[PDB]
């Protein structure tokens, strides 16, 4: 299919982010300026975020044999852009203490945001593969941005090797699926099967290998062991981006793939995903019980929350509010993770060299940083799914979707994992208020971002109807 | 056409098996280059002429050159690699080889239960590939340029000397 | 056994064998001709005593290098050390295997063509890398890394310099490329492609002025293999330049092989004159010239060629 | 007249060989080598599938696969050179300081 | 067709006789005649630049053989691709990545 | 207070001091055992290299490699070692190892008569010939109280300038060869052959004429020398202009040569630099004008 001017209007955030990549690159080539290049990056990301309005009035269309733009893609594009803007905002005060070049951080963040937008719009195996690697490789750079630091180099090497392995698994699965089906579009994966013969062995093997790759990308058990190490070793704004934008974009494209593929209605794939979701919820909650490190704890938390999201994903073919539950949960999880990782990033900024440890020591945070302690305890209550927080609204959506589809094992898993999460989240929240033995406007901007995230979490926790209406307004193509 | 396919596939399998069990890095890279040439012959036997040409031009002509270059820069004399031979110990490789064999049997069992009319080997030229590349796959090309740009920026940021 | 199909198969095989033998003989006689033409450019005679006009000199160095003692360094990797001159010979010999020297006289009428040439050059960098590594000499290793970095810096735009000719022909095939030059030779429209291809072809053949050495350990017949492969590469680059930019075998009056041989001999002589005339630039200057000037020139030439082609297609 | 199953079986054999080389080798260089074997095997599987269906899509996916392979080789060898600079060894078991 | 199989046989004989001639030359050279530093990261950077720009070159190779079929739309797409390529090259040159001397 | 007072002409394991009056001048008996021992030190020098005897410091910042450029130099300036301390391609430090061409010429000056020493004066700067003979015979004539006639002054000036042109032709051609242009050295040696035709006619020899004498020259000028001098003077300028246009105005040669190894007047003065290297700093100091000799004021 060719490209029309209307298709160009539907292409607007991708084009704006790519143009921002080129413009920031040429500005770095002109003269290295941290403030100017960070400003150009955030201006381009804000321009894409406001061009989503013109995308919405362009209507839902098919822009390529590869991309499909609708309300689904609009919602995930907005979430990815918000995560990228917050990552840049947290990254500036951290990079103020970085001795080497700081401008390449924003270039990598922009390219990863471009990959997230492509995954939001992806309707094809080619675009899904390309969006995954367009997210992953800038994250290879960003996770090991402070490569002089030993932990950052360790996390970079681990993430690079394991993500290359998962990419090989994903591509081999895509090749097996293509060998079975003959077309790489999402809607044709299983369309050449009839009379109850949907469970073709080659198609199922290909989808299993893609499940291996995507479950690496989503920190799902048993492809989850990288998550605490890479979350701990990466710079804290990189940890923010890796927790929010990468996970959200990959889960959105997995949502679209299992919605559109006729093989997404297979029983065996559903049982395998149920096993993965059960194990992910239980294992991620259990493994965070005894963590004194906030980054590893948040990595295990990511494993559990992606398990809850996968539980919502399993009921996609049966229920009708599964993707609405996914949207509400992903908005709440994005804002909670933005607040938590942003408080960690603000307390870790500026970067105090590679030879000095970046340990958090959250105990007694209220007595010198009271607003940050309030934001972090709001995020700990939100990630626990406690009422008056948006995380509870997401957990409620997941539970309603599970009860509707009679997924009782997953329902019990959610309840048990919620109790275990309650334990360790409340431990962190009460450690903030115990007793233990900046000065520029960009640090204040990061504090404003985490404060606004806390206010949004509380307000949409007590009044979730605007978010629900927005998510229901983002209807993909049936 | 089939005879070249089977010989090139056998050569690729044997060369890769030599790669993963070798101690000398330059010899392992040479066997890898041989396996890539064999896989290019497999591509040419299947009619994917542009794929075979790029297999020699880029995979065996750029990426392996980068690997060889890095091996010269390290001056790898097998320090604590050849002197240990940990992968040659049966207690080390008997587990992963059994795991890989089990995965291979599962994948082959899935493969053998698929419809197969045969591969005709009709040559698909680079002209048709370029027509598809700048037609239905335009965003793949532009975002692949962005992907290579990201790889360039990351590798420059990490691989400096100062 | 009398059948027209088998007769045609044997005739085509015999033509390919004749092409191969003439190319190898022309490479060795190109070494002798470099000595004689350097004598001509430098107001002297060169070798004109061994045989009539020195024509038997090449046989004398062939005999000398055969009966020289065969020597391999003691702590050298024997397989890689032996393998480097094999690559340096065979890579650009097989690159010649696509060159149409006459209508009906070709070895392989491949649909990839100059793609096969790029395949052969990308394999040919391994000869320098292997000669430097396997010699167990750190001077040779450093020289091989410098030479291979130079050849990568010019191989990065060799194919892009050919892409304007490919775009004009609309094909990778060499017969189609020389048939698209039936009216005007490609040196006129693809002039910038021609000069960038000339620079890249001289640089990837390790010729002056792109020539701590990675051949000091080689001796006897392996050194002769290196030299004969270098001259075979000179012949192959000259013939490819003739076919891609100077109409191949096309000409008004002479037989087509006469025109092809005359143009190839002219570019062979220009290789010798380039060695005799130009000084050697510095290493950083050479690589900065390869990356900053020639590669953007090839890209802009490809863009303008495409714009002209699409504008002229009404 | 080459079966599609035979090409897929060859690609699977090369894939599991590359994964075995990735697992059993302590050297980071041999791990990167096994990763290259794995991605090349997957790209060969795509080429076989595209040649069976008579479509350019297999070669296009091959092109994207080798673009990824080139950029991943670049980044992995940069990280390997950084590791060799800051630790003077390529033992991947020594790079294990974050745990629990 | 007889012509293509004849050309395949001729190409096979060409490769075989070339490799065998070089092997026989080495064997005759062996048989005859009596008997008796740390490399900088700029090498990696240059080889890495070659690999990346060679992949972008393959994309342009595929474009060049089908320019007339793609039309002006393909020209616009390749112009965007080449502009991204040249912006990356300008960035590499200006930051001193491609300067061998410091 | 010397930073490194090691031997510079003799090897480090040399006994005695050769220019002392009790040191015997003649060659000692050759021994293959000492040759084998010095070969063993040559092979073990790469292993037992200590970067403090040569006057350097910081002998491997863990990146400073070491390079050797001799003692087999394929050039006309001779063979001598330079050991280079390198940071990548940059030369952090370098000391030259010289004395590989020590002939004991001063010691032979104590062992030859005033007349029979003149051929040894030839071989000091072997591209100079009569230029090397000139200061020796002028100093001996000062010792003897001899004032040479004017024709002797003009003859010695002519031969000195012919050999100066010969040496300058070799220098320019070898520099152009070192840059990378291999052609002009052939024509420059043809011009050197024209000079050698005249010098062979006058003195009977090419490179070491040994023709100057205490009080004059060995013979009178042979009949017909002016024809050869006129032929060379007609031959030279077009060849020189051709060399300039073909190689010295080449921008690749200029990029190889301009700005490379630059120093000013103070650096030239503090190191005893003379000749064209000193005068390129703007210091006008030529002996033929500052302290005139051999009738150079009449030109
Ligand atoms: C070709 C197709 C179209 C391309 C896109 C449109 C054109 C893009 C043009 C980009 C221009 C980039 C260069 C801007 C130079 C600004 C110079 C300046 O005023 O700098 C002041 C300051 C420098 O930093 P500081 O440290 O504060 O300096 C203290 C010393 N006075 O810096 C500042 O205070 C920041 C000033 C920012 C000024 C620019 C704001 C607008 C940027 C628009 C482009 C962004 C991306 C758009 C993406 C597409 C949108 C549709
Ligand atoms: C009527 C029965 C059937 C219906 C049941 C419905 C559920 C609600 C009623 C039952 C609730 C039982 C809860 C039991 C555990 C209470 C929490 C607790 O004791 O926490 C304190 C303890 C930490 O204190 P300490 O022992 O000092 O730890 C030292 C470690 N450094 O913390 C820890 O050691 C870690 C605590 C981990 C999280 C708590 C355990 C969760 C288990 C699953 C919860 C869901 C219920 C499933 C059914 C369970 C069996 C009835
Ligand atoms: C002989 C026993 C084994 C001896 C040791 C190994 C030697 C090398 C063997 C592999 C390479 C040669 C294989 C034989 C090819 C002979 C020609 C042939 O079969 O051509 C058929 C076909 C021609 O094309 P098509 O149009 O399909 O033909 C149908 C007729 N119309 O052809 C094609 O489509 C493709 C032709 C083959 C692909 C090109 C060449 C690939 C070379 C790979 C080398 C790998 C490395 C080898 C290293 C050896 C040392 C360890
Ligand atoms: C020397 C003389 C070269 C003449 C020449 O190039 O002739 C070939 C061709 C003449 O045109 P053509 O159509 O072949 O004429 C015969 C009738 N069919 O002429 C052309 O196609 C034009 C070739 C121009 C080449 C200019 C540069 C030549 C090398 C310097
Ligand atoms: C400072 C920033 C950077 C600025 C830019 C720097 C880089 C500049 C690079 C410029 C590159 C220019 C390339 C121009 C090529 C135009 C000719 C061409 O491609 O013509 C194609 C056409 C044949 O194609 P077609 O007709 O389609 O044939 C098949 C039939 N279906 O051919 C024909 O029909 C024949 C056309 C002949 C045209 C001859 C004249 C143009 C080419 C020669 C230029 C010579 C320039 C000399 C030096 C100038 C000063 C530098
Ligand atoms: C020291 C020796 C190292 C190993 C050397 C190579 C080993 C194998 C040697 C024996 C080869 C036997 C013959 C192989 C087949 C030849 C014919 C052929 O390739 O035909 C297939 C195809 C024909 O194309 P065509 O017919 O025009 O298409 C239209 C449809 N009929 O044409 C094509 O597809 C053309 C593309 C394939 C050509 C492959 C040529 C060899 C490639 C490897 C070179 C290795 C160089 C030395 C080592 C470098 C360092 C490792
Ligand atoms: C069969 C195919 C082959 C057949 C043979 C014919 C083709 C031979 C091609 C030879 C190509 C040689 C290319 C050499 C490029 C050298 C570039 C370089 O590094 O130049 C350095 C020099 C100074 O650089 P700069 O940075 O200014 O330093 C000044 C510091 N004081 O910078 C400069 O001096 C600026 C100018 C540099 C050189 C420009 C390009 C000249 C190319 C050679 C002349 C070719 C003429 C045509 C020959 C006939 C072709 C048929
Ligand atoms: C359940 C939704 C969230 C409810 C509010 C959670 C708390 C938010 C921060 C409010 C301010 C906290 C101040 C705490 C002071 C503690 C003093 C202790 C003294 C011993
Ligand atoms: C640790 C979590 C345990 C969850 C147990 C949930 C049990 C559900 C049983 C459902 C049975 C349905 C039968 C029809
Ligand atoms: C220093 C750290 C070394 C880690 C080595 C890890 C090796 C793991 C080997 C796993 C072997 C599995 C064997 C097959 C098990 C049964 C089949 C799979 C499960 C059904
Ligand atoms: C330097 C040129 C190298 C060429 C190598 C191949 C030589 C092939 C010779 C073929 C001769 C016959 C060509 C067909 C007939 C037309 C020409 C007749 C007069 C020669």
């Amino acid at each position: 299919m060719t490209i029309t001017p209307q298709n160009l209007i539907a292409l607007l955030p991708l084009l704006i982010v790519g143009l921002t990549v080129v413009v920031v690159m040429l500005s770095i080539a002109w003269r290295r300026n941290h403030f100017l290049n960070a400003t150009l990056s955030v201006i381009g990301l804000n321009a894409a975020l406001v061009s989503l309005w013109f995308v919405g009035q362009a209507g839902a269309m098919d822009v390529t044999p590869l991309m499909r733009v609708d309300g689904f893609a609009m919602l995930y594009t907005g979430l990815v852009l918000l995560a990228s803007l917050a990552t840049c905002t947290f990254a500036y005060p951290w990079l103020e203490g970085y001795n080497d070049n700081k401008d390449e951080f924003y270039l990598l963040v922009l390219i990863a945001a471009l990959g997230g937008i492509l995954l939001a719009n992806a309707n094809h195996l080619a675009s899904l593969f390309l969006g995954i690697e367009l997210i992953s490789l800038p994250l290879f750079g960003l996770v090991g941005y402070a490569f002089r630091q030993k932990r950052s180099l360790e996390a970079s090497i681990k993430y690079t090797i394991l993500s290359a392995a998962a990419s090989s698994f994903l591509l081999f699965g895509m090749a097996l699926v293509y060998a079975q089906s003959g077309d790489l579009s999402f809607v044709a994966l299983g369309k050449n099967l009839g009379d109850g013969m949907l469970n073709e062995p080659l198609l199922l093997a290909g989808f299993g290998l893609m499940i291996v790759g995507l479950g690496f990308k989503l920190s799902l058990v048993p492809f989850h062991l990288w998550t605490p190490d890479v979350y701990q070793g990466a710079p804290a704004p990189v940890s923010t981006f890796l927790a929010t934008a990468s996970k959200i974009a990959i889960f959105g494209v997995v949502m679209r793939l299992f919605l559109y593929a006729p093989v997404g209605d297979s029983e065996a794939i559903r049982v395998v995903l149920a096993i993965i979701a059960f194990a992910s919820i239980i294992f991620g909650n259990l493994m965070a019980l005894s963590q004194t490190n906030i980054k590893r704890l948040l990595g295990y938390s990511s494993i559990s929350h992606l398990g809850y999201l996968l539980v919502a994903l399993i009921a996609l073919q049966t229920g009708e509010m599964s993707m609405e539950a996914v949207g509400v949960y992903l908005a709440g999880y994005l804002f909670s993770s933005l607040g938590a990782f942003g408080v960690v990033s603000l307390m870790s900024s500026p970067y105090r060299g590679p030879d000095a440890d970046s340990l958090f020591s959250y105990r007694g945070l209220f007595w010198h940083r009271p607003i940050l302690a309030a934001v972090m305890t709001v995020m700990m209550l939100s990630l626990a799914g406690i009422p008056m927080t948006l995380g509870f609204i997401g957990k409620f959506y997941v539970l309603a979707v599970g009860v509707q589809a009679h997924l009782w094992w997953l329902v019990g898993a959610v309840v048990v994992g919620s109790a275990i999460g309650l334990y360790y989240y409340l431990r962190v929240a009460v450690s903030l208020y115990l007793h233990a033995p900046p000065s520029n406007w960009q640090y204040s901007a990061g504090g404003i971002v985490v404060l606004i995230s806390a206010l949004l979490v509380l307000v949409l926790g007590v009044w979730p109807q605007p978010l629900i209406s927005i998510v229901r307004l983002a209807m993909p193509l049936m | 056409m089939e005879f070249a396919f089977y010989i090139c596939g056998l050569i690729a399998i044997l060369a890769t098996l030599r790669v993963i069990t070798h101690t000398n890095p330059v010899h392992a890279l040479l066997y890898l280059i041989i396996s890539l040439l064999a896989i290019s012959g497999v591509f040419f036997s299947l009619g994917a002429y542009f794929a075979g040409a790029l297999e020699i031009i880029v995979y065996a002509g750029a990426i392996m050159v980068l690997f060889v270059f890095v091996v010269m820069m390290l001056n790898l004399g097998g320090s604590e690699i050849e002197q240990e031979r940990q992968w040659l110990k049966p207690q080390v490789w008997i587990g992963p080889a059994i795991l890989s064999a089990i995965m291979l049997v599962v994948i082959v069992y899935a493969i053998l239960g698929v419809n197969d009319q045969g591969i005709d080997g009709t040559p698909i030229s680079a002209k048709a590939v370029g027509i598809t590349l700048f037609g239905p796959y335009v965003l793949a090309v532009e975002l692949a340029s962005m992907l290579l740009l990201a790889g360039l920026v990351v590798a420059f940021h990490v691989g400096r000397e100062e | 056994w009398i059948s027209p199909e088998l007769i045609e198969i044997l005739l085509t095989i015999l033509k390919a064998v004749v092409i191969l033998l003439v190319v190898v003989t022309c490479g060795a006689f190109m070494s002798f001709g470099e000595r004689r033409l350097l004598g001509l450019f430098q107001n002297r005679y060169g070798p004109n005593r061994v045989g009539w006009g020195g024509s038997l000199q090449l046989v004398a160095d062939m005999i000398k290098m055969f009966f020289k003692e065969d020597w391999i360094p003691k702590f050298s990797d024997r397989v890689i050390f032996t393998l480097a001159p094999m690559i340096a010979f065979t890579s650009l010999l097989l690159a010649f295997a696509i060159v149409p020297v006459s209508p009906g006289w070709v070895v392989a009428d491949l649909n990839i063509g100059i793609l096969f040439f790029l395949m052969m050059a990308g394999l040919a960098v391994y000869a320098v890398l292997f000669a430097g590594w396997s010699s167990n000499n750190k001077y040779s290793l450093l020289g091989a890394m410098r030479a291979s970095a130079q050849t990568l810096s010019y191989e990065v735009f060799l194919g892009l310099s050919l892409m304007g000719v490919v775009a004009q022909a609309g094909s990778f095939n060499m017969t189609d490329i020389v048939n698209s030059q039936a009216h005007v030779w490609n040196v006129i429209p693809q002039f910038f492609g021609f000069i960038t291809f000339a620079i890249a072809g001289v640089a990837v053949c390790h010729r002056h002025p792109f020539d701590d050495g990675y051949h000091i350990e080689y001796s006897g017949m392996k050194f002769g293999l290196f030299f004969v492969g270098e001259y075979i590469g000179i012949v192959t680059i000259s013939a490819l330049m003739v076919t891609l930019f100077f109409g191949g075998w096309q000409g008004p009056l002479l037989p087509p092989f006469i025109w092809f041989a005359l143009k190839t001999a002219f570019f062979m002589m220009m290789f010798i004159l380039i060695r005799a005339s130009l000084p050697r630039p510095r290493y950083d200057q050479v690589m900065s010239f390869g990356w900053k000037i020639c590669l953007p020139l090839t890209l802009i030439n490809l863009l303008v060629t495409a714009a002209v082609i699409l504008w002229q297609a009404q | 007249m080459i079966p599609l199953q035979h090409g897929l079986i060859l690609a699977a054999i090369l894939f599991v060989l590359g994964l075995t080389g990735l697992v059993i080798r302590r050297n980071l260089l041999f791990m990167l080598i096994g990763l290259e074997i794995m991605i090349n095997a997957s790209a060969l599987a795509f080429v076989v599938a595209g040649s069976y269906w008579g479509q350019t899509d297999g070669q296009v996916m091959y092109i994207l696969a080798i673009s990824l392979a080139a950029a991943e080789a670049s980044i992995g060898l940069a990280l390997l050179l950084q590791l060799h600079r800051r630790r003077q060894n390529l033992n991947i078991d020594s790079v294990s300081e974050m745990r629990g | 067709s007889t012509e293509v199989i004849a050309h395949h046989w001729a190409f096979a004989i060409f490769l075989i006789v070339a490799i065998g001639l070089c092997c026989l030359m080495l064997v005759g050279g062996w048989f005859l005649g009596g008997r008796a530093l740390r490399l900088s990261a700029k090498f990696y950077l240059v080889a890495m630049f070659f690999v990346i720009f060679d992949v972008e070159a393959l994309y342009l190779f595929a474009w060049s053989t089908s320019i007339r079929e793609s039309g002006w739309v393909g020209f616009v797409e390749a112009a965007i691709f080449i502009f991204v390529l040249l912006a990356g090259l300008v960035y590499l040159v200006r930051i001193g990545a491609l300067d061998w001397t410091p | 207070g010397h930073p490194n007072l090691r031997r510079i002409m003799m090897p480090q394991t040399w006994k005695g001091h050769p220019l002392r009056k009790d040191y015997p001048a003649r060659a000692t008996e050759f021994s293959p055992f000492e040759l084998t021992k010095a070969k063993q030190d040559l092979e073990m020098e790469a292993l037992t290299f200590k970067p403090e005897e040569w006057g350097m410091k910081r002998g491997t910042n863990e990146d400073f490699m070491f390079l050797n450029l001799g003692p087999n130099h394929p050039s006309a300036h001779g063979a001598f070692r330079i050991v280079l301390q390198l940071d990548g391609e940059e030369i952090v430090d370098c000391v030259p190892d010289i004395g590989y061409h020590h002939r004991g010429a001063e010691k032979m000056g104590e062992r030859q008569s005033w007349h029979s020493y003149i051929p040894y004066t030839d071989r000091i700067e072997y591209l100079g010939g009569c230029v090397n003979e000139m200061p020796y015979v002028l100093a001996v004539e000062k010792l003897a109280g001899i004032t040479v006639p004017d024709r002797v002054n003009v003859i010695r000036v002519m031969l000195s300038e012919l050999f100066r042109i010969n040496s300058h032709l070799l220098y320019i051609s070898t520099f152009i060869q070192d840059v990378g242009a291999m052609t002009p050295v052939f024509f420059a040696f043809t011009d050197r052959q024209k000079i050698y035709d005249l010098v062979e006619a006058i003195t009977g020899f090419r490179m070491h004429p040994a023709w100057f004498r205490i009080g004059g020259v060995a013979h009178d000028l042979p009949r017909g020398w002016d024809r050869l001098l006129r032929e060379f003077l007609d031959w030279m300028p077009k060849r020189l202009a051709s060399y300039e246009k073909a190689a010295l105005q080449n921008t690749i040669l200029k990029g190889r040569s301009q700005g490379v190894a630059a120093y000013g007047a103070k650096e030239a003065l503090e190191w005893g630099t003379t000749g064209a290297g000193l005068r390129a700093t703007g210091i006008d100091f030529d002996v033929r004008k500052a302290r005139p000799y051999s009738g150079y004021e009449n030109f």
